[PDB]
């Protein structure tokens, strides 16, 4: 109320209301899910259009041949953060001949988002990110919130109505966690997961976007007719 | 990160500059000080009001030497006065001594200090100085002079004046006791009298601070061998001299 | 108005932030005093370690600024350590630039000028601390100089600071009025420490164990702080008196 | 210039000559090339008098600040400060410095820092234009854990030879003994060390 | 060739009985080629006169700068600057460009308006002050001027005699320098009167 | 952050006025009146001191009339210290023009530079404007004698006769009442002193409450004469305002 | 007046800085973290709330390392703690680069303290929303420190912060009173496991994962190491048995 | 140039010649090379005369400000440190070679500063082109426990040796004596051993010898 004028202000309870408003901006974004086994990691995003004459905005961004993410919320903030992640991967590769570990990428995104929440001027990022990757320690899925908190999970979902998909993942854990060496089955699991967050809508080739990375499979995005075989 | 780049002193709809008025209020609530211009010198005086008998009043000097021929006293906030004395001592060198090889005349040092205080009333993220200064000096081409500098940065030459709480009564007394033929000792005596009314407690050589801009004292120079180099015109009176003059 | 938030004048001509920093100086509920012997300077401060989980050796408000200068702070420990680090740096730089040890009063004036800067500039807040500097200056002898959030500083025959400061000040005033000298006429610093502890016990009306005090002694060419057992020995010597 | 520092059973001793030259002219014949940076951490300076004095003053400042913040520094720390200064300004400095210290834990250490800013911990170290002429001699006479008198004799003989052969060296022989007992200063005049 | 010898010229100042004198040549050239016969090298601010030998562009720049500074000095102090104070100002202004100085050799002359005492001084290009009691020389014929002055000068000369002396010094020094001459001016300065005379000299 | 304490000194009112400029003009409206009158053979400036005390040293006192160079002077109305800042910058600009062109600076160029400084203070920087109004009296070889006025807004205009500070309505009415285009400098002196004596908020127009200046011909040269207290007393007894 | 709690560096009339106290509230909302000093090292323990079973166990590590000998854990806003750890790593690198030796634990504590305190001097920055327990072994032995959002820090025999700080401090007081000789590193690891399990009662809603690290002169040779595998399982079993 | 400094039992003396040269030409026959850094701290300079004057003036101004700030008499070690660090900062391009002497609350001190920033301490010092002559006297006649007059004569004789045997030195001998208790006394032209003989003629020309083309009066009023 009187403590939401900027990010540099604590509330009497100890809250940062600008960060919470950014989280709200996320919760209004379109739904996207992430889930990984032990050999692959898959991103399934539901794209949102302006009207029937418009396109469905992209939600999955490639950061490196082994790492990518999906967005929910303010798309320009996702562009900024994914460009930073691209540079970090690029710096790792160029200076150390080393693919950037997904864990360190999450740490870097956390530290980048944090400094926007402690200094006057500016604002927290208005986007949430789901980062899939395959590195020296296998497949990885991260959830990033603009508060700075980044967590690794077997699966998750963000955006509007994401709780149905998230509880489905909580139920399907023992099943999808061992879909090793079969990418199409992991993508089927992801589509089944994102179906829980559908209210008065069904998946079409225009609004469905999938991404996959893993062992011997570079981070690749399937859009349009390519995803028709999962509908 | 200094984000106060805007002025903290702005014009009110009535035309007043509020922070300057409030600094003048702080000056008016300070201990009285005064200056008197004689024919062969100038006198500046004030009261040393110590907090505790354990405090050593002699360590803190309210009357400060600016140049060998220029001294200053104040009324208002002590720390502002101390930092102003430091800045003035340095500006007397950088902006004059190092350019002309001589110490600045009283008018110009007063103008430099006034520039500092004016900037304090207009620069970004600062408050005016909460002091008023009485600067007494002597230079070769203008003689003896006595100036008052206010928080706004304005300055005025005075034959005699006083600032602080007892400023009005002291000013009236000075008006009724000042002439243009007063010797230095006459001005010292009138200054002691004018101080005697504004001081409530003890009144002796240890409770009041008084200095003069009079003749050159070569004994205070520290070296001999240059006939053109005479002693400083500034001299602080000791407790002994003040008490000796208090007898009459 | 916002003349209560930043260091600008109130219509009464006051700086309320300076006054509230003065108020914050008492937050620790600790009293301290400083006195001068014949050839030394002693500071006593109350030591209160309430939490048993604390390492009592790290709970101190007396700082060694240099080989010769010691400083005891009345205020919260963050601003206290801020001032301590700044004073140590200032003393080191003074020595490097001018070729001799920074005097007690000069360091006091420097810290007071910085406090005045905080008093006049809006972006810097005052430090809620009172800094008592003590030493045996090679020109002035035993010295006590104290600074406050207002940028004020002055020297003292003796001094006291804290919630019960006035009582300690009156006690020392009465003693020096009776003695008619501006110092403790003792050749050993141990007896001056004993004097200080005795008069603080009197003024505060409380007894102290060896863990209720911090003691700092400054002699020619060294300032140091006493151990718990040295304080205990002083307390025993005091107890054996009449 | 002829300087050296030798570790022995009770601590460490630094030794130097007292000759400062401008060209072939002896600008000073009583120079004190033994400089203190901390109570029991000293240095022998060689090379540019200005450079060595500036470096020593800066190191003394840094060690005073280190003492005020964290207490007594190790000899290794003083050598590291000297090394940082000499290496980061190798293009504008010409200073060879022998840092010698004593603490109750390590019982005295010697670090040599030549041109370029490298640092080497040694039982003893020699440096200066005269040092060359005594290399062999020192390598034939130094032993570990000598006595105070043995170490003083070793340094006196080495510096006597260095002064004899090097025109840049000469004057008196200055020594600083750092032990648990403290700091002692020794001087030896030409009428004494020339007969050796 | 070098900046202090491209244009050439000489200035010389002398003191007498309650008077000073300052003279200069009129030549401005570019090495061998003589360019201008009217290049005077003595300016005045109030009652303080300043001659400047050396690089001509720096002479003009210094004249303009000192006019600037003396005007501001007069406005602030409400009086004319005195020869001693202007000497100090010249020295400080020169040293301000210590490692890239003006290639000049200034000379200050005047009568102190208060004491009435004659005053002269000279500077090198970085501002070292020589406050001579007898005479000051500067320019490409500095050695010739030095010899002429050390031979001819005697103290306490009356203005009509000091004029002849300084004129002979200047002329006979310029006639042994390929880069000096081409006319000359001489100022005789008394506390309340300044006369300026153009000398007739050989034009080669 | 610090935005909450920002007075925003360079913003527009809903009516299209600058708050701080209007308030600085309100401040100047309480300053001692200053009058300039331009004649065919000279210019006269006359300013009134405020609340002078008897112990005030009027010999070395200067609060109204300042020299910019030898051909341009200024009468100030408002904060003396802001005025002195602007005066020093104006003197520096005049000397810069002289050094660059070897000619004295024309009056309007200096006036416009100072006015542009003021305008800058009224459009960017977030600082308060100078509470000063200037009357410039100058002479150049293009427009001869010139009288200008400038205010905190950075606006400047030219005048045959003008007043700034307190009681400018009545003073301007009187000036317009008695001014003739052909009048000489002495008649302008009389008119200025009479206007001041009729508009002064004090009992009588005595010499110690006055600063006076004339830019005249005396040779082909212009002369700036800043009147000493005795000269002000003498011109006052000459005009008949005071008795000998 | 009112509104003092709206800017970061503003004193209240009672002398406090309410923004720091709101940060302290943010800290009190956090999970429980503790540190235990033993006779030759330190142990650090933290509760990690299992928000969902989708979280990968043993990942999402909270305890951070500084240099090779300092352990740091914090309660409150995890990103603020990470920022403080980044600064501390810079300070330690700078100290080592200049002085060769790794930074002593008190020196590192004062570095962190000066940083946090500086974050209470201006209204342009927000105080840290974490309380940080840290420490390790240096040339003078073992050191444990706790640092509050005000910049205040102290050395502790045992320290605890977060939602379960009360019961944790009670258990630590019991351990201190009963063991004047000091705990061993392994015994302190077991006691840290027990204290985390006990303090979980104040956050008993969700299930938790225990995370322990230690720096022991004998058990880890003066280096910071995470307690993994058999030792971690043994400490978990000790705590499970002792709470039942 | 020949500058020397000699300590004595209760203070310190410095001395210098008065010859200033532009290469081989004598620019100033009466140059004051003894500079006052503070009332009781003086310094003799050699090398670039402008550089010596400038650094001594600058360090003296800063020393005066420092003394007003600290409310203490200035110390010789302070001027020494400031001059040293300034000269070192400029890598010897400030060609000032100084002998700094003074009495302060800590006693009497005599130091030398090289243009590159190196400092030396001793009981007798000499710098300049004539130093080798002056030092030759010093090493011949210096002894411990010199009286005031003894040290004054020793410094004067060193400066005289420099004057006679060095082409870069000559004319008069300036001295500055600084005793522990007294003020510093600055003896300008303590010796004048190079008075010029009377010239064989007067070269006053008969009025009208010089040919004038035109004359005019120049106004200096304002
Ligand atoms: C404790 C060490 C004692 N060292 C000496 O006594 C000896 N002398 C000095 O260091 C004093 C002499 C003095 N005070 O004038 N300084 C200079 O010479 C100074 N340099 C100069 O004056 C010049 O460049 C003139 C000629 C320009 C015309 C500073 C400089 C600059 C670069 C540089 O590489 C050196 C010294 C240097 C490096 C190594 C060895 C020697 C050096 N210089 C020696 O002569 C030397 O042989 C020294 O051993
Ligand atoms: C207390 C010390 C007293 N020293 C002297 O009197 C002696 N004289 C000066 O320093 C005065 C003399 C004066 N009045 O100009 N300055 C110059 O000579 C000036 N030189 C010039 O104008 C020119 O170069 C013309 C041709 C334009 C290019 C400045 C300069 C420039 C370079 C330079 O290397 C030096 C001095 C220098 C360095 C060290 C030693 C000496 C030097 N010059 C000596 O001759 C010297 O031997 C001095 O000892
Ligand atoms: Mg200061
Ligand atoms: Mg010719
Ligand atoms: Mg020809």
């Amino acid at each position: 109320n009187n403590y939401d004028g900027d990010t540099v202000t604590f509330s009497p309870t100890g809250r940062l209301f600008q960060v919470e408003y950014a989280l709200e901006a996320i919760k209004q974004g379109s739904v996207t899910v992430g889930l990984r086994s032990n050999t692959h990691a898959v991103l399934v995003a539901l794209k949102r259009n302006a009207d029937e004459l418009s396109s469905y905005q992209k939600k999955i961004i490639k950061c490196d041949e082994h790492m990518g993410l999906s967005l929910a919320g303010l798309a320009p903030d996702a562009r900024v953060l994914s460009n930073y992640l691209r540079q970090q991967c690029n710096y790792s590769s160029l200076v150390f001949n080393r693919k950037l570990a997904v864990e360190r990428a999450g740490h870097l995104l956390c530290d980048k988002a944090q400094k926007n929440t402690q200094s006057y001027g500016g604002r927290p990022y208005g986007v949430g990110l789901l980062i899939i990757g395959y590195d020296k320690s296998g497949a990885h899925l991260l959830e990033f919130q603009p508060s700075g908190n980044v967590t690794e999970l077997y699966g998750t979902a963000i955006g509007a109505r994401s709780q149905g998909a998230k509880t489905y993942l909580e139920r399907t854990l023992d099943t999808f966690i061992k879909i090793d060496g079969n990418p199409d089955e992991l993508i089927k699991a992801g589509v089944e997961a994102i179906s829980q967050s559908l209210r008065d809508e069904s998946l079409t080739v225009d609004n469905l976007s999938i991404a996959i990375v893993g062992k011997d499979t570079p981070f690749t995005i399937y859009d349009g007719e390519a995803v028709a075989k999962y509908i | 990160t200094d984000r106060y780049s805007f002025s903290l002193t702005t014009f009110s709809p009535s035309g007043k500059l509020g922070q300057i008025d409030y600094a003048l209020t702080a000056v008016k609530q300070g201990v009285t000080s005064l200056g008197i211009k004689a024919t062969n010198g100038v006198v500046i005086a004030t009261e040393k009001k110590s907090s505790s008998p354990l405090a050593m009043s002699e360590t803190l000097s309210k009357v400060s030497l600016l140049t060998p021929d220029i001294g200053a006293v104040y009324s208002g906030m002590g720390p502002d006065y101390r930092v102003l004395v430091d800045k003035s001592r340095k500006v007397a060198h950088t902006s004059y001594k190092r350019i002309y090889g001589e110490y600045p005349p009283t008018k110009l040092l007063v103008s430099e200090v006034a520039k500092i205080m004016q900037e304090a009333t207009q620069s970004g993220g600062v408050r005016p100085f909460g002091v008023s200064l009485l600067i007494a000096g002597h230079d070769e081409f203008n003689g003896f002079s006595l100036y008052q500098v206010d928080p706004s940065g304005s300055y005025f030459p005075w034959k005699a004046t006083a600032i602080g709480k007892g400023s009005v009564a002291a000013k009236t007394f000075l008006e009724k006791r000042w002439n243009d033929e007063l010797e230095l000792e006459d001005a010292i005596h009138i200054a002691l009298l004018t101080l005697k009314e504004s001081v409530e407690g003890e009144f002796n050589g240890d409770t009041i601070e008084l200095a003069i801009i009079g003749d050159e004292n070569p004994d205070l120079l520290g070296y001999t061998g240059i006939p053109t180099d005479k002693g400083p015109r500034f001299r602080k009176l000791t407790s002994q001299e003040i008490n000796d003059r208090l007898e009459a | 108005g916002y003349d209560r938030h930043i260091t600008i004048f109130s219509p009464e001509g006051r700086l309320y932030q300076v006054e509230y920093a003065f108020k914050a100086t008492n937050q620790t509920n600790i009293n301290s005093l400083a006195v001068r012997g014949k050839d030394c300077t002693v500071v006593i401060s109350q030591k209160k370690v309430p939490d048993k989980l604390l390492d009592p050796t790290t709970v101190s408000y007396i700082f060694c600024i240099s080989r010769t200068i010691g400083m005891v702070v009345n205020g919260p420990i963050p601003d206290a350590r801020n001032a301590a680090l700044r004073a140590k740096a200032e003393a080191a730089e003074f020595r490097y630039k001018y070729g001799y040890d920074m005097p007690c009063d000069v360091l006091a004036k420097r810290m007071a000028n910085l406090s005045q800067i905080y008093t006049q500039r809006a972006y810097m807040r005052p430090l809620g601390v009172i800094l008592t500097f003590v030493s045996v200056d090679e020109e002035l002898g035993p010295s006590i100089y104290k600074t406050d959030p207002a940028g004020y500083y002055v020297g003292y025959k003796a001094t006291a600071t804290g919630p019960k400061q006035q009582e300690i000040t009156t006690n020392l005033e009465n003693h020096f009025k009776k003695s008619k000298i501006d110092h403790i006429n003792e050749e050993s610093w141990e007896k001056v420490v004993e004097f200080a502890i005795t008069h603080m016990i009197d003024a505060l009306g409380t007894e102290f164990s060896k863990n209720d005090l911090e003691v700092g002694v400054a002699t020619k060419d060294k300032f140091f702080t006493l151990s718990a057992e040295n304080i205990e020995e002083r307390l025993v010597a005091i107890a054996e008196q009449d | 210039t002829s300087i050296m520092a030798v570790t022995f059973k009770d601590g460490v001793i630094l030794g130097a000559d007292s000759r400062t030259t401008t060209g072939a002219y002896i600008a000073n014949r009583v120079t004190d090339k033994l400089t203190r940076v901390h109570d029991k951490i000293w240095c022998c300076r060689s090379g540019s008098a200005a450079d060595t004095q500036a470096i020593a003053d800066i190191v003394q400042y840094h060690l005073e600040l280190y003492t005020s913040q964290y207490g007594t520094p190790s000899t290794e720390t003083a050598a590291s400060v000297f090394k940082e200064l000499c290496y980061e300004n190798k293009d504008n400095l010409t200073a060879g410095i022998i840092v010698a210290g004593y603490d109750d834990k390590n019982k005295g250490e010697v670090y040599t820092i030549p041109l370029g800013g490298s640092v080497h911990k040694l039982p003893y170290a020699i440096a200066g234009s005269g040092s060359t002429f005594i290399y062999g001699y020192c390598d034939k006479n130094f032993r570990e854990n000598m006595s105070k008198e043995e170490t003083v004799d070793f340094i006196k003989h080495s510096l006597s030879q260095a002064i004899k052969w090097d025109g840049s060296s000469g004057g008196v022989i200055r020594m600083v003994v750092l032990t648990a007992a403290g700091v002692e200063r020794l001087i030896f005049y030409p009428d004494e060390y020339e007969q050796l | 060739s070098d900046p202090s010898s491209i244009n050439g010229g000489i200035v010389v100042a002398m003191t007498g009985k309650d008077c000073v004198a300052i003279a200069c040549d009129l030549r401005l050239g570019s090495q061998s080629l003589g360019v201008s016969n009217k290049f005077e090298k003595i300016f005045h601010y109030g009652h303080v006169f300043l001659g400047i030998t050396g690089l001509a562009t720096d002479v003009t720049t210094l004249n303009e700068m000192f006019r600037y500074k003396t005007n501001l000095y007069k406005l602030k102090e409400e009086r004319a600057i005195e020869p001693e104070t202007f000497t100090q100002l010249v020295s400080s202004s020169l040293y301000e460009r210590r490692f890239g100085p003006y290639f000049v050799g200034p000379v200050v002359a005047g009568i102190n308006s208060k004491s009435g005492k004659p005053f002269i001084a000279g500077f090198d290009l970085i501002g070292c002050i020589d406050e001579a009691k007898d005479f000051i020389v500067s320019g490409t014929a500095s050695d010739q001027l030095f010899g002429m002055c050390e031979s001819l000068y005697e103290p306490n000369l009356e203005p009509e005699d000091l004029f002849e002396t300084i004129s002979q010094a200047l002329l006979n020094a310029a006639d042994r320098d390929a880069l000096s001459g081409w006319g000359a001016v001489v100022y005789i300065i008394k506390k309340d009167e300044v006369v300026k005379r153009y000398l007739k000299m050989r034009q080669d | 952050g610090s935005r909450r304490y920002d007075s925003r000194t360079t913003i527009f009112s809903p009516e299209g006025r600058l708050y701080q400029v209007e308030y600085a003009l309100e401040s100047i409206s309480h300053a001692g009146t200053a009058i300039g009158i331009m004649a065919s053979d000279g210019i006269v400036l006359a300013a009134e001191r405020k609340v002078t005390s008897t112990l005030l040293e009027q010999d070395t006192s200067t609060e109204k009339l300042y020299k910019l160079n030898d051909k341009i002077a200024v009468a100030v109305a408002g904060l003396t210290a802001d005025a002195e800042i602007l005066i020093n910058t104006a003197r520096i600009h005049a000397q810069n023009y002289l050094k660059t062109y070897n000619e004295d600076i024309p009056v309007e160029i200096l006036v416009r530079r100072l006015s542009d400084i003021k305008q800058g203070y009224t459009q960017h920087g977030g600082l308060r404007p100078f509470g000063v109004s200037f009357i410039y009296a100058g002479y150049d070889d293009r427009y001869g004698y010139q009288l200008y006025t400038s205010n905190p807004s950075g606006n400047y205009t030219g005048w045959k006769a003008i007043s700034v500070g307190a009681n400018t309505s009545a003073a301007q009415t009187l000036l317009q009442m008695d001014y003739k285009d052909d009048m000489k400098v002495d008649d302008a002196i009389e008119l200025a002193l009479k206007t001041l004596s009729k508009t002064t908020d004090s009992s009588a127009l005595t010499y110690d409450r006055l600063e006076f200046a004339t830019i005249r011909k005396g040779d082909g040269e212009v002369y700036q004469k800043i009147f000493k207290p005795q000269e002000i007393k003498d011109i006052l007894v000459k005009t008949g305002i005071t008795k000998k | 007046g009112t509104g003092y709690d709206l800017s970061n560096s503003v004193f209240s009339p009672d002398g406090r800085n309410f923004q720091v106290e709101y940060a302290v509230k943010a800290v009190e909302n956090g999970t429980t973290s503790i540190g235990i000093k033993c006779n030759d090292g330190v142990v650090f323990a933290v509760e990690k709330l299992i928000t969902s079973k989708l979280l990968v166990p043993q990942k999402n590590v909270k305890i951070q390392v500084v240099d090779r000998h300092i352990g740091c854990v914090y309660s409150g806003l995890i990103p603020d703690g990470r920022h403080l750890v980044n600064r501390g790593r810079e300070e330690a690198a700078s100290f080592k680069k200049l002085y060769k030796t790794p930074i002593p634990i008190p020196a590192f504590a004062d570095r962190l303290g000066q940083y946090v305190q500086a974050h209470t001097l201006y209204n342009s920055v927000r105080p840290f929303g974490v309380s940080t327990i840290f420490g390790g072994v240096d040339k003078n032995g073992a050191h444990l420190y706790m640092l509050e959002p005000s910049g205040s820090y102290w050395g502790y025999k045992g320290a605890a912060t977060g939602k379960g700080r009360q019961s944790a401090k009670a258990e630590l007081e019991k351990l201190v009173d009963h063991h004047p000789e000091g705990l061993s590193a392994r015994e302190a690891v077991k006691q840290a496991a027990k204290i985390i399990y006990l303090a979980h009662e104040d956050n008993k809603e969700k299930d938790f994962e225990l995370e322990i690290s230690w720096c022991s002169l004998s058990e880890t040779n003066g280096l910071h190491k995470f307690v993994k595998g058999d030792l971690l399982q043994e400490a978990i079993d000790f705590a499970q048995k002792e709470i039942n | 140039t020949t500058i020397v400094g000699v300590k004595f039992n209760n203070g310190v003396v410095i001395a210098a010649d008065t010859r200033s040269t532009q290469g081989p030409i004598v620019a100033d026959k009466n140059c004051a090379k003894l500079h006052r850094i503070s009332p009781k701290i003086w310094c003799a300079g050699a090398g670039t005369a402008a550089d010596t004057e400038a650094v001594t003036q600058l360090i003296g101004s800063n020393i005066e400000l420092h003394s007003l700030y600290t409310s203490r008499e200035p110390r010789v070690v302070s001027a020494l440190q400031m001059l040293k660090q300034h000269l070192f900062k400029y890598q010897g391009h400030i060609g000032a070679y100084l002998i700094v002497a003074g009495v302060d609350p800590t006693g009497s001190h005599l130091f030398s500063i090289h243009a590159h920033g190196s400092t030396d301490v001793g009981y007798y010092l000499s710098l300049g082109s004539g130093s080798l002559a002056a030092m030759a006297v010093l090493e011949s006649h210096w002894k411990q426990d010199l009286t005031k007059e003894e040290a004054i004569k020793l410094a004067s004789d060193a400066i005289q040796a420099g004057i006679w045997n060095d082409l870069g030195s000559g004319s008069n001998v300036d001295v500055c004596v600084m005793e522990i208790g007294k003020d510093a006394e600055y003896l300008r032209n303590y010796l004048t051993p190079n008075v010029r003989e009377e010239k064989q003629k007067s070269y006053k020309f008969p009025r009208g010898t010089t040919a004038v083309l035109k004359e005019s009066i120049v106004n200096i009023c304002d």
